[PDB]
């Protein structure tokens, strides 16, 4: 089990780690979170007392560093740094433990949830997307733009997700206008899983990415390529079985895991009833059609 | 974006520009088969892309042949309207290409969007007018080069014959979509209007008859009187 030690927390914030969040008081005597699993990626992530602008967080695999927090007043954030003094870290790990100055990683032992938002998502293909190579880490924020969207302005802040584009000559042989337009297979298999991802796992690890960083930064961008690569798949006629199956498990916990009161804004009418009731793949999201129709009716 | 009153000297400046009307596109008969079900027979069909400014009209002939063994052909119908469309612009020179294209109904606008994906400069618009295009096939000779066509064929027209030597282009375009609601509204009395004096004749390489300005103001209000009077047969008004 890793730990995520802080310097102090000087100014109040709401702190995430995954799917779980706590509150700190402004100087309160908070040294980090500990007992964190080994073998998944994880997102630390922060929302200021004063200033709710601003979701801002970081991605990072404990198996490639030791990594702390430390307050900048200056810049105005918590940000995370690499300790390369394996030695010390420890200790001051070990110090903060013994003083109990630190929280759990809150996991209940019967559940698999952040291990199925996160089962395709690898820190090395987030490092591509989220480019900062100097760090082994990954910075993200609610205003972050994605490529496709700068196209449509800082290029060294952006989000490089795949970009899809249903009318473009990516998409669309020259010649199968009609047949490409209205079955996307060849634009999902030739182009973007043969071509570009090279095998299902990597679509699925950026898609599961774009949905984390919906949900934990509403970052719109982030919405956008997750229901573009949703509908990709809903709006092929040839998908492999197992990527039809497996798309419906990520899809059901992604829902599952959506507080009740975002849907209106990181839900897309749109593509969700195309997806379940009018697309070729309508009768082959079982668990996610039966979730949704239970639990976001209204949308539908 | 979309084409409607307010912006409507546009189709007359020096842009070039198409309208694309693909009503009569796909075109059927319903009939009973001996054992009493419905069924459809293709007729053919035709393509109506206009340029207002300078009245040439590119028709392009639908043979039923193209739609032998296809399915859904109502969809069809509409990418082989933009395949033809597509087609018909690849065949022009550069400097005859339209920079627009508006077509008269908002479903051919991703097919024809995705046909035109090699010419990123060219608009693709909707409009917001109900413009009388369905009609062409109340022109008799439009009418009868589709009917006769045993292939795919592209005939060029002028809608507007020798109007533009008197008028200017946004008063033929009134003129020609006046006759065209016309002939919609109530086909048999338009016809018996344009042709009741038979001293004015259709000269072989025109469409509509060889009236004098005069005679156009007289033909014109007939017509306006004739949407009149069906819109009051209509609503009992
Ligand atoms: N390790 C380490 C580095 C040091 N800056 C520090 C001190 C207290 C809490 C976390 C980190």
């Amino acid at each position: 089990m890793n730990t995520v030690p802080f310097t102090s927390a000087p100014i109040e914030v709401t702190i995430g780690i995954d799917q779980y969040s706590f509150n700190v008081k402004e100087n309160q005597p908070f040294h980090g979170i500990k007992d964190i699993p080994i073998g998944h990626v994880h997102v630390i992530h922060f929302q200021h007392a004063d200033n709710s602008s601003m979701r801002y967080g970081y991605w990072f695999d404990c198996r490639m560093g030791n990594f702390y927090i430390q307050y900048d007043p200056k810049d105005g954030l918590y940000k995370m740094m690499e300790e390369r003094d394996g030695a010390k870290f420890e200790n001051i790990v070990h110090n903060f433990k013994e003083r109990q100055m630190m929280v759990s990683y809150p996991k209940i032992d019967e559940d698999d949830t952040w291990y199925n938002l996160t089962e395709f998502v690898q820190m090395d293909k987030i490092r591509k997307i989220v480019r900062k190579d100097e760090n082994q880490f990954s910075y993200v924020d609610s205003s972050m733009t994605t490529v496709q969207e700068n196209e449509l302005s800082d290029p060294a802040h952006s989000l490089n997700y795949t970009v899809i584009n249903f009318k473009s000559r990516e998409a669309i042989r020259p010649g199968h206008e009609m047949e490409d337009f209205l079955d996307k297979s060849y634009y999902l298999n030739t182009v973007m899983l043969q071509g570009i991802f090279k095998n299902s796992s990597n679509y699925f690890g950026e898609l599961q990415f774009a949905f984390l960083n919906a949900m934990f930064f509403g970052n719109y961008g982030s919405s956008l390529q997750w229901h573009a690569m949703i509908e990709l798949i809903c709006s092929s006629a040839t998908v492999p079985k197992h990527m039809l199956d497996k798309l419906d498990e990520i899809l059901y916990y992604q829902i599952k895991t959506l507080p009740e009161q975002y849907s209106d804004i990181l839900l897309n009418e749109r593509v969700w009833n195309i997806c379940l009731y009018s697309s070729f793949q309508k009768n082959s999201l079982h668990n996610t059609e039966k979730i949704m129709e239970n639990k976001y009716p209204e949308l539908l | 974006g979309a084409m409607n009153s307010s912006n409507y000297a546009e189709l007359f400046n020096n842009d070039i520009k198409l309208f694309v009307d693909d009503t009569n596109v796909y075109r059927v008969t319903v009939h009973k088969t001996f054992e009493g079900n419905v069924a459809t027979k293709a007729i053919n069909g035709c393509i109506f892309t206009l340029n207002p400014k300078t009245g040439h009209l590119f028709l392009k002939i639908i043979h039923t042949s193209v739609w032998a063994g296809q399915k859904r052909l109502s969809q069809l119908a509409k990418w082989k309207t933009a395949e033809e469309v597509s087609a018909l612009v690849r065949s022009l020179p550069k400097e005859e290409q339209p920079k627009q294209i508006i077509v008269t109904r908002k479903a051919m606008l991703d097919p024809l969007e995705v046909h035109m994906l090699d010419f990123p400069n060219i608009a693709i618009r909707p409009t917001e007018l109900r413009l009388p295009f369905s009609a062409a096939m109340s022109i008799d000779k439009l009418s009868d080069v589709v009917m006769k066509a045993t292939e795919p064929q592209m005939v060029l027209f002028n809608i507007y014959d020798d109007w533009l030597d008197r008028i200017s282009s946004y008063t033929a375009f009134s003129r020609l979509t006046l006759l065209l609601r016309a002939l919609k509204t109530n086909e048999e009395s338009a016809k018996m209007i344009l042709l009741s004096d038979p001293t004015i004749t259709i000269k072989s390489y025109h469409l509509w008859p060889s009236f004098t300005d005069e005679q156009w103001i007289t033909i014109e209000s007939q017509m306006r009187d004739l949407i009149l009077t069906e819109y009051g047969r209509k609503y009992n008004v």
